[PDB]
């Protein structure tokens, strides 16, 4: 039952993803808990932001033909496009990337399972654009 | 959900 909602929660997830990118077909994979940091140079270490919950990758039928957010648990969402300007690097439990406007961040997993997996999952989406 | 001390960006991030 705990799971009968899981399920739900995922198809009216797409469905919220959907009505503000219709581009939008599936979703590839999702984790349970995830954080994110950004890094600052001038002070150089990194910085926790408002953004916590959970991430979602999903495709697009049209390019760029993959993309990623995290749904926030206030309601300020990371969106990202998974363009070839991204690039990546895993530090389980953290996967750290940067994007076109050069900023830096890590996602923290909880379960670094998700880590691992979707760190590949990234890399093979990266590999196609 | 760990201190903001995760390890360094790759350094020509930088």
């Amino acid at each position: 039952l705990m799971e009968a909602l899981s399920r739900a929660g995922q198809e009216m997830s797409l469905a919220a993803l959907k009505q503000h990118d219709p581009y939008i077909t599936s979703i590839a994979d999702l984790t349970g808990q995830v954080a994110l940091y950004t890094f600052c140079p001038k002070a150089n270490q990194w910085e926790k932001t408002d953004i916590e919950g959970t991430l979602f990758v999903y495709r697009r039928s049209a390019s760029p033909y993959h993309g990623f957010t995290i749904v926030n648990r206030n309601m300020h969402n990371l969106v990202e496009p998974v363009n070839k300007d991204l690039e990546f690097q895993l530090h389980e439990p953290f996967l750290l990337y940067r994007n076109a406007s050069l900023s830096i961040y890590s996602i923290w997993f909880y379960d670094k399972n998700d880590c691992h997996r979707i760190a590949k999952l990234m890399a093979d989406v990266v590999e196609e654009e | 959900p760990s201190p903001s001390v995760l390890p360094k960006p790759p350094s020509h991030w930088v």
